[PDB]
């Protein structure tokens, strides 16, 4: 119970390192490839257009 | 893969067939212009042929 109570604990922080400093760059990765192919498609949309 | 290819390839070809388009008008009109500019001079060619027999023919 206490090593249980420890455990949660550094599992806590790890947690709160992931949301302060690694998941806002993966997030912006993920956006800027979405965002990518989403420009991709449109400019094939236009060009077919065109 | 294909489709950025085939929207690049679509881009170029789209402006040059645009390019190509214009000057084929162009080529059609010169064309047609040049055809009618032929019958312009045969037929005062022809009718410059008629007076001088014509006036040949009256001075004889």
């Amino acid at each position: 119970m206490s090593i249980f109570i420890g455990q949660l604990i550094g599992f806590a922080v790890i947690a709160f390192i992931i949301v302060k400093w690694v998941v806002p760059p993966v997030r912006t990765l993920m956006r800027n490839q979405q965002e990518a192919v989403r420009a991709a498609l449109a400019e094939s949309a236009e060009a077919a257009k065109k | 893969e294909a489709m950025l290819a085939k929207t690049a390839a679509d881009n170029r070809k789209s402006a040059e067939q645009v390019a190509a388009a214009q000057a084929d008008y162009e080529k059609e009109m010169a064309e047609a212009r040049a055809q009618a500019s032929a019958l312009r001079d045969e037929a005062r060619a022809a009718g410059r042929s008629v007076v001088d027999e014509k006036r040949a023919q009256a001075s004889g």
